[PDB]
DNA sequence: CTCTGAATCTCTTCCGACGCGCCGCG
RNA sequence: UCCGCGGCGCG
DNA sequence: CGGAAGAGATTCAGAG
């Protein structure tokens, strides 16, 4: 079952892949975000009102006054869209917010307010985004690109090699904060534990272990476990587990309950562990000495003083232990001293302490932060609380603690933005269980760590800067309140928050210009993700683990369609099917599976847990019940794939399409070719241009009909019903009944878009593709935009192209082309230019635009108006006149400009054409300052804006009016019906039928009030317009008025154009080829377009061949096809010979038939087949060998698919059979005359008298430094000396030789370099001496 | 800078010059008025640090930035830096009388001409244009000259013409990297927009027709014209001055149509006859009585300098085919016969090349290379040497092949798991094993492939050489090597992970067949990774060429 | 005890291809 | 109305 | 920001 409007044409499809999921909006992200940015959200939840309640309330610091909120609330955009890009200003809207200010009694903080005061105050404006993605800001369309950021946590890096070659790793322990100062810690070969703080100085961590407020003895147990000795009478008798005894030599005979279990010296295995464990008692007994080098735990002081027997982190000798055995505390708490499972580096860590006391290390810390500065305790106290205890100035997103408590194992999944101390010890823990060895490292380039942002976040963070900005300078002025004698706004201002959003949109490294060309540019310039901007990486900080692709890619990011060059793999795709999650992260969709069944129902995966499963290939034999045909597949695990067993995977991918981009999905037969030039021939078809008339590719992926719906560059049926009225300008439909709204619905108008200039100079333009009253259905196209026909995208042509070397005009990859495509103008294509010619009011004369110029010939006003702009139409060629704008140059001394003068010369100020290029005019505006004289042109072309400006009100008034005038005939069905008036009596005039009855007037008189109001609406609707087009317009100081005129050129084929395919294939057209010397077959056609089979051995594209003889199928259907048609047959043999067509199949899910079908409707269908027959392909699952070589079969072609040729020329037969077929050609909008250019003599430059550059200016090239050391290497020195001398610098040497050239004596002077006389300048002008010398 | 209204967006150095005097002024001033010594040495510090950010910026913490956010230039930065004065005034200027235009090929011309477009040729020689008109003196002053060079009268393009005829101009490659970068043509004029070069001289170039564009410059004076003629010329340089083999050597089409000229088929029709010449030869040839190439006995005279400074001929009766006797045709005097009766590959002619050099001076040479070129375009056009889909005959044993590896690894595997081996060991086993299954499947699809004709012969049977495109192309040595049949038709080796450590699964399936995703993923990674380190190398390449170029 | 000294760790600086085209903002 | 920054693209 | 380099402060370090 299909829609008629997918009858217009049907596509062969092959796969046998039945889809089930469906292509999802292809505009999620920015359209999600932007709309959960602007939305009325109670409890924030990432919105607005977050941000509001986050910078708000505003209270005066002790001076009881309070501002609170309220709510905001957003009027409607003052301005259209479209006249708005016309006219230059953004397409933003007010920002209406209501404001609560309340001021408490000195007498009583917690006391009610004497006064509470509410009112709504304006600010600012912010811009709106358009249902295409667009935003506005002058007069232009920008876009913002998606951040790609890492995400707020904790990383542990390796950082192996290069610090001490010779050595082992290090370690390393990053946290970045979501908005606030890093902290790093990191290690040193001599292994301590360093600290350091946005990148200064490397400092101990003792200091902040001690500035957190903890003595030595905390922090060593804190880091440390305790071993217990005894001060008793026999060699002081100690207690041992064996679990410190794991992986030890013996240092003392192992003894027990009197018994020896193994001497001194044996190492102790497992096996004597056991020994130890069955009957394990601790306490055993041990020599002496093994406490030389072992430090004590705790601080034992002396009893008859007080003096400190031992302090933490210093070993023992024998007179501290005899002189504390003399004090007889027994119990001697003592370090572990372990060496490969607790590295003892907190003792010398804490042992190359520089201080010891919290004052001090606040000093420490004060005079580090910012050096150069009188100590100061209090200071000191409010620094170290304003970076990690402030919650103003240091925070963390809910993702940042999320990510914190996932890496350190922890459970909790809500607390504080804001850190604490015991989260920073647990850091100290984990990093030392690293250094141990047990634990793991993180890498950077898995995705569980990669975050992904989006507009309306980053709008946010720059509104909330904006208003902690002014909510600064509010209590500021709050500080000096008084007492009720202002409304609450005069503290308030407009301009920074404003001014900051503008800054934002306008100058960012995020919001770029967008290059509008084509559609398959506009869908795959937003759906782009980007590592640069602020908080970003740069173009040049780059290593190689961010350039490669990582396995984490699959099914998220494409990784095959990514720009080369400067940066690659920075500028990554996001996937087709993927999605964003809830939090911020990136999501795939996944099959379930049952034990031995797929469902149908679906879930979306996380990065981070994905390997805590396994995933089996897409491409697998999935059995008619779901399940598998074989009893083991492949699947991939969290780090490779390999063949699993029947039961062993729970997850199905969805299809094959979800591996790659967008314009990566649209190449056919892409899983036969190499991945770079799949990657060059994407880059290529994202540079496409459309021609003057579109034509669908014969080879297509199915995929065409969802970009061209889903991007809004073509008309879409919002309601279905039926054609009433079309037009090259408007279209007028029906609705159905039960579409249209109960309350006085009507009809809908569709305004279309006519040849008006695009971003990147090219014609956009819709045109109609649908016949008049036509059922159309609901949500289906209407009109066709550029590149667009019946629905389905067209970028390039079809054409009839042959495989073969002929005579070296294919040389290495020239493109040989023949008449007939430049005889047929289908590769014609247009651009529109823009010239602006502004009006300052300067000093010496304000500008004036008249007609009346000195020094000019006739011909000027030949085609100029009275007015001096050109009239519409005309065949104006360059350097032309085209605005004539000329600038002039007591009692006794200003009336000399007639005694020995004659007249004030006015210098002409005209823009002409610039030089090599023709045109007509087809538009010309003109916009006017507030207040200054219009001249007579413009005045009509406002008037011819005008009275357009009504009829479409008033044709829109006239069908809207005829909806009320129904009411008045469903009720007054019976009555005096006029034979001969009931049309010259309109459709509105039936109360005045004569006599009237007494009620049915009421309802006339009742209603006729509400056609007044409509009257009214129309009205106002026309008063608004008209002081619309009436209004000046703001713009920048000086100047008065704007003259903007447009050109249209109609750009042909000429030799040197590039050209290029579907599969990579470069190329230049070299020469252009008479039709009589291309080759043709034994039918009598000649062939168009000859390449160098050379292509294939070189760079392995095979791909290009299989879609050439696909080429030959889909027109060897359609020419028996016009075989026939061409013939009156009855219905019955095409309808047969089409069922097969789409019959001869492997196994495909298409199953359609004809036998439904009406007869006009298949003689409909056959029509559109004249050119071919459009064949589908999916990515992986498209056709293979086999069925190609059977669908020739039904044409009349042989089976090789290989055919011998004749010579144009000399026309004989080829000892060698050659490959023709068709092949999808685009146009590249890289020509040659806009690139091809010189200079003789122009201008100069000022700082220095050297020739321009670029050509925009006529200007020159630059001899580059390189092919100077290349010129000496040649014996040639006198162009040397003449080039850079004569040619650029001197100018005395120049004017001589620019007169001796004249008269044939071609000689040199040496003359001086001037720029050399530039570089003495400087150089003098500080402290040195420097000149020449004796000649 | 006169901008919009009273606005001027002037230097920096405008306002550092005006920061200092105003603080000058200022700090004067306040001397008359015997002020107290704090503030006098605070306006004497901040005067200090003014002029020494006068002087050099970015020196001291918190450099002074400029109008909104980034750092103000000084005079420091005016003399050092890439931005600075000499790499972009003084080592580099800009230069008048030169253009810029895109190339084709046009293989019609000589090699020591090139083609330039008609409006370029106008714009870049008006001065000659001015002096010549006045030497005929059509015109007297300069605006009558301008007027008529404006309208493009044609009486002026027969002047244009004659001021061509020996005056040369220079070409130039915008990434210049060696000596041969840089040439010299006689032009010649042609209509269109883009310039045609000799396709021998893009090789030198390392020039693609991808899109790739030149620039001109016009030498202008007697020294500039002789020492142009003398050094620029494209003739008279022949030899790398990297090594001494040459550098006109033949790329990618006469290669294979002199290569495809010179091979033969042991049975064709026209098989067996005797000739006395090349040229009734080339006449058989045209008349199709006779195939392209077939073993032929003829009568060939061949010249050779025995004598020191003279020629000396002998004939005799070689056994050869046609095809050699017609690419002999041509050949100069000098070399033996003996130089053309092998299959004439990439190394033969420019070997070939390189003797006729060395024996038979310079201008034979050229003109042999010049005249072989014209030949390898015509009879490649003749040929007709396309490609196809069913040239690739997939081996068959492959796949038993393929599936004796599967019972190896599931063996190993089955090993693993009972204790007798270790992952390391195995990871390298499997590996060796996998490596041999590449070389058999290589081998075998090699030999496959290498001789499948076979032919009747005048009677049973045959072996002989293959004539499939793939083949002859590949072994021509125009394109390609071993390599990229080896991936195309038989299995894609194998690749490794990103670390360089090599994935167990090798790429089992070929690009004449489908590919799964995850060998298209690892390819990806392969591909990325070469793309990513040739973008890295080039700038690294580039400085290291700078900093020896200028130690020496 | 005081070196002299011989590393040794710290801190700062200088640098990172070429050429062109297009667009935007002070 | 021609100087400087940023971004994109091409080789 | 990787790396080199180079100057400089530090810090043992055997000879005393
Ligand atoms: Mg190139």
């Amino acid at each position: 079952v299909y829609s008629y409007t997918e009858k217009k044409r049907i596509r062969k499809d092959f796969g046998k892949r039945p889809q089930v999921l469906d292509v999802p909006y292809l505009l999620s992200i920015q359209l999600d975000s932007f709309q959960k940015f602007i939305e009325q959200d109670p409890e924030g939840q990432y919105g607005l009102e977050a941000a509001f309640r986050s910078v708000f309330p505003i209270q005066s610091y002790s001076g009881n006054s309070e501002l609170q909120y309220v709510s905001y609330r957003l009027g409607e955009p003052v301005f259209d869209v479209q006249e708005c890009q016309i006219r230059g200003v953004t397409y933003s809207a007010p920002l209406r917010v209501k404001l609560r200010l309340v001021i408490y009694e000195r007498e009583a903080p917690e006391g009610t307010v004497k006064d509470i005061k509410e009112q709504e105050v304006y600010m600012g404006e912010i811009p709106l985004m358009t249902d295409n993605g667009t935003f506005v800001i002058n007069g232009t369309e920008r876009v913002i690109v998606s951040q790609l950021h890492r995400s707020p946590g904790v990383f542990f890096d390796s950082d192996k090699g290069k610090t001490h070659s010779s050595g082992k790793v290090l370690y390393n322990a990053r946290i970045i904060p979501y908005r606030g100062s890093w902290l790093d810690f990191e290690f040193d070969p001599k292994d301590n534990l360093f600290v350091r703080i946005d990148r200064r100085r490397k400092l101990p961590a003792t200091i902040i272990l001690r500035a957190l407020n903890y003595t030595t003895e905390q922090i060593l147990d804190l880091f440390f476990e305790k071993v217990i000795f005894e001060i008793r009478d026999n060699k002081l008798q100690m207690e041992l587990v064996p679990e410190r005894l794991r992986g030890e030599t013996a240092s003392f005979d192992i003894e027990a309950n009197g018994k020896v279990y193994v001497e001194k010296g044996r190492r102790i295995t497992a096996r004597h562990i056991r020994q130890l464990e069955k009957d394990d008692v601790k306490l055993i007994e041990v020599p002496v000495e093994y406490i030389a080098g072992k430090v004590v735990a705790k601080d034992y002081i002396d009893e008859s003083t007080g003096e400190l027997i031992c302090a933490a982190n210093m070993e023992l000798s024998l007179d501290l232990l005899a002189k504390l055995s003399q004090s007889g505390h027994k119990r001697i708490e003592t370090l572990f001293t372990n060496d490969l499972d607790h590295g003892p580096y907190i003792s010398e860590t804490l042992r190359v302490d520089p201080t010891n006391d919290r004052l001090s290390a606040l000093v420490e810390i004060y005079r580090m932060m910012r050096p150069g500065e009188p100590p100061t305790r209090e200071a000191a106290e409010s620094l170290f609380e304003n970076l990690f205890f402030s919650e103003d100035r240091y925070d963390l997103s809910a993702v940042g603690r999320m990510k914190f408590n996932r890496s350190l194992l922890r459970e909790e999944i809500e607390g504080s933005g804001i850190l604490s101390k015991d989260d920073i010890i647990d850091v100290m823990k984990k990093l030392i269980d690293i250094r141990n060895g047990k634990g793991e490292v993180d890498d950077i380039d898995h995705l569980g760590n990669r975050r992904i942002r989006s507009v309306g976040e980053m709008a946010e963070n720059q509104f909330r800067v904006g208003l902690v900005r002014v909510e600064r300078a509010v209590k500021e002025r709050l500080s000096l309140g008084d007492l009720d004698t202002l409304m609450p706004q005069d503290m308030i201002n407009a301009k920074p928050i404003s001014a900051a959003v503008k800054e934002f949109f306008g100058s960012s490294q995020l919001s770029q210009f967008m290059d509008q060309n084509n559609p398959l540019s506009e869908i795959t310039h937003k759906r782009r993700i980007s590592a640069l901007g602020p908080g970003g990486l740069t173009r040049e900080r780059a290593g190689f683990e961010v350039r490669d692709v990582h396995p984490t890619h699959y099914g998220r990011v494409c990784p095959i369609e990514t720009p080369e060059g400067p940066n690659i793999g920075l500028i990554n795709s996001l996937s087709v099917y993927a999605q964003t999650n809830e939090y911020g992260f990136l999501e795939t969709p996944y099959r379930k599976v049952t034990d031995g069944v797929v469902t149908d129902e679906i879930h979306y995966l996380s990065a981070i847990e994905e390997g805590n499963y396994v995933i089996a290939q897409a491409n697998s034999n999935l059995d008619e019940e779901g399940h598998f045909v074989e009893d083991l597949v492949t699947c991939r695990s969290k780090g490779e794939s390999s063949l699993f067993s029947r039961d062993q995977v729970d997850y199905m991918d969805v299809s094959t399409q979800q591996v790659v981009s967008v314009g990566a999905s649209l190449i056919p037969f892409l899983e036969h070719d190499d991945a770079n030039r799949a990657l060059m021939g994407a880059n290529m078809q994202r540079q496409a241009v459309p021609t003057l008339r579109a034509d669908k590719p014969l080879v297509g992926t199915g995929m065409e009909r969802a970009v061209a719906v889903d991007s809004g560059v073509t008309a879409v049926a919002k309601r279905g019903g039926v054609v009433q009225y079309v037009d090259a300008s408007r279209i007028v439909i029906k609705v159905n009944e039960d579409e249209m709204y109960p309350g006085e619905a009507g009809i809908d108008i569709y305004n279309l878009t006519k040849y008006t200039r695009s971003n990147q100079n090219t014609c956009i333009n819709q045109m109609p593709c649908v016949s008049l009253g036509e059922p159309v259905e609901r949500g289906d196209v209407l009109a066709d935009g550029p590149s667009t026909d019946l629905g389905e995208l067209a970028l390039g042509q079809n054409m009839r192209v042959a495989f073969m070397p002929w005579n070296g005009y294919n040389f290495e990859d020239s493109i040989l082309v023949s008449e007939r495509v430049v005889q047929e103008d289908r590769f014609t294509t247009i651009h529109i230019q823009e010239l602006a010619c502004v009006s300052r009011d300067t000093k010496l004369g304000p500008e004036e635009i008249t007609a009346d110029i000195p020094n000019v010939g006739e011909a000027a006003l030949s085609k100029l108006d009275e007015s001096g702009i050109v009239y519409i139409g005309a065949e104006v060629t360059g350097g032309d006149i085209l605005v004539g704008k000329v600038t002039p140059k007591p009692e006794e001394k200003l009336l000399r400009a007639i005694f020995g003068e004659k007249a004030s010369d006015v210098k002409d100020s005209s823009l002409r054409v610039p030089n090599g290029v023709s045109g007509t005019v087809i538009d010309v505006q003109v916009f006017t300052r507030d207040g200054v004289e219009k001249d007579k042109r413009a005045l009509e072309i406002e008037e011819m804006q005008l009275k357009q400006a009504k009829k479409d009100l008033s044709e829109e008034l006239q069908i809207l009016e005829a909806g009320l005038f129904s009411r008045i005939r469903a009720v007054l069905v019976a009555g005096g019906v006029e034979a001969e008036k009931l049309d010259k009596l309109p459709r509105d005039r039936w109360l005045e039928l004569g006599l009237t009855d007494e009620e049915k007037q009421n309802q006339l008189e009742q209603l006729a009030e509400q056609y007044d109001e409509l009257k009214h609406e129309f009205e106002k609707k026309l008063e608004a317009k008209r002081r619309k087009i009436t209004q000046g317009d703001d713009l920048a100081p000086g100047v008065l008025k704007i003259v903007k005129v447009y050109l249209a050129v109609k750009r042909r084929i000429q030799p040197g154009d590039k050209m290029a395919g579907r599969h990579g294939n470069k190329g230049v057209i070299s020469k252009i080829n008479p039709i009589e010397d291309m080759p043709y077959d034994e039918n009598g056609t000649p062939v168009d377009i000859v390449l160098n089979p050379l292509g294939v051995p070189s760079r392995m594209n095979i791909g290009q061949i299989l879609e050439t003889h696909l080429g030959m199928a889909a027109k060897g259907i359609g020419d028996k096809i016009n075989a026939m048609l061409k013939q009156q047959q009855e219905v019955a043999k095409l309808r047969e010979f089409i069922q097969r067509a789409y019959d001869l199949g492997a196994d495909v899910r298409q199953k359609v038939d004809l036998s439904t079908f009406s007869d006009e409707e298949v003689m409909r269908l056959a029509e559109n087949l004249r050119k071919g027959m459009p064949i589908a392909t999916p990515v992986f699952d498209g056709a293979k060998e086999a069925e190609i070589k059977e669908l020739l079969k039904l044409g009349d072609l042989p089976t090789s698919g290989q055919i011998r040729l004749y010579d144009g020329r000399t026309g004989e037969q080829f000892e060698r059979p050659v490959t023709v077929g068709y092949m999808y050609m685009l146009k590249l909008n890289h020509l040659v005359d806009d690139k091809m250019h010189a200079r003789s003599t122009g201008s100069y430059s000022l700082v220095t008298q050297q020739p321009l550059g670029g050509k925009a200016q006529f200007g020159g090239q630059r001899f580059g430094e390189m092919e100077v050391w290349a010129l000496e290497a040649y014996g040639a020195a006198y162009t040397l000396q003449e080039m850079l001398t004569v040619k650029s610098d001197d100018v005395n040497g120049r004017t001589k030789m620019y007169k001796n050239i004249v008269d044939g004596n071609h000689q040199m002077e040496p003359g001086m370099p001037e720029s050399f006389n530039v570089l003495l300048k400087e150089i003098r002008s500080l402290g040195i001496n420097i000149e020449l010398e004796d000649e | 800078v006169p901008l919009d209204g009273g606005r001027f967006a002037t230097s920096d150095l405008n306002d550092l010059y005006r920061r200092v005097i105003n603080r000058n002024n200022r700090l004067k001033r306040l001397l008359d008025l015997a002020a107290p010594d704090i503030i006098v040495r605070n306006e004497k510090r901040m005067l200090q640090e003014a002029v020494d950010a006068l002087l050099d910026n970015g020196r001291r913490g918190r450099a002074i930035t400029g109008s909104n956010k980034r750092p103000l230039k000084s005079l420091a930065d005016m003399i050092k830096g890439k931005q600075g004065r000499f790499r972009q005034n003084l080592l580099g200027k800009r230069v008048d009388y030169s253009g810029r235009s895109v190339i084709t090929v046009g293989p019609y011309l000589r090699l020591h001409q090139c083609g330039l477009p008609k409006k370029m040729a106008l714009e870049l020689f008006k001065p000659f244009i001015y002096g010549k008109l006045e030497l005929r003196g059509l015109a007297t002053t300069i605006k009558a000259a301008k007027k008529m060079v404006e309208r493009e009268e044609a009486v002026v393009w027969d002047i244009l013409d004659e001021v061509i005829r020996e005056h040369p101009v220079l070409l130039n490659r915008a990434p210049t990297l060696h000596r041969l970068g840089i040439q010299a043509f006689e032009p010649v004029l042609i209509e269109g927009k883009a310039i045609q070069l000799h396709p021998l001289v893009c090789a030198a170039y390392n020039a693609d027709f991808d899109g790739d564009q030149m620039a001109v410059h016009v030498p202008l004076t007697l020294e500039a014209q002789l020492e142009a003629r003398a050094l620029m010329m494209s003739t008279n340089n022949i030899l790398s001055p990297a090594n001494g083999e040459p550098i006109i050597v033949p790329s990618q089409d006469v290669v294979l149509g002199l290569y495809y000229m010179t091979r033969d088929c042991v049975n064709a029709k026209g098989e067996g006859m005797v000739l006395t010449g090349p040229k009734e030869a080339e006449r058989l040839y045209r008349s199709g009585l006779a195939s392209l190439h077939a073993r032929v006995k003829v009568r060939i005279t061949e010249y050779e300098k025995d004598a020191n400074g003279e020629l000396v001929a002998k004939t005799s009766l070689k056994d050869t085919t046609v095809g050699r006797a017609i690419l002999w045709m041509i050949v100069p005097k000098g070399l033996p016969y003996s130089i053309v009766n092998q299959a004439l590959g990439k190394k033969a002619i420019s070997k070939m090349l390189n003797t006729c050099y060395r024996i038979l001076g310079l201008k034979p040479t050229v003109i042999f290379a010049d005249q072989i070129m014209y030949t390898g375009f015509a009879y490649a056009a003749r040929s007709g040497a396309s490609v196809g889909i069913d040239d690739m005959v997939i081996p068959e044993k492959k796949h038993e092949i393929i599936s004796e590896a599967e019972a190896e690894v599931a063996e190993i595997q089955e090993q693993f798991q009972s204790g007798l081996v270790t992952a390391g060991e195995r990871y390298n086993k499997v590996i060796d094993i996998w490596a041999a299954a590449n070389d058999r499947v290589s081998k075998a699809m090699m030999d496959n492939l290498q001789t499948e004709t076979v032919i009747n012969r005048d009677g049973q049977e045959e072996k002989q050489v293959s004539f499939n495109s793939i083949y002859m192309m590949a072994d021509s040595g125009a394109r390609g090597s071993a390599a990229q049949i080896r991936q195309l038709a038989g299995m894609r080796g194998l690749m490794a992970k990103p670390d360089g450590s090599i994935i167990e699964t090798p790429i089992t399936a070929n690009f004449r067949e489908g590919l799964n995703v995850l060998q298209y993923f690892i390819s990806t990674h392969g591909a990325r990774k070469g793309l990513a380190d040739t973008a890295l190398k080039t700038a690294n390449s580039g400085y290291l060429t700078r900093r020896l170029v200028d130690v020496a």
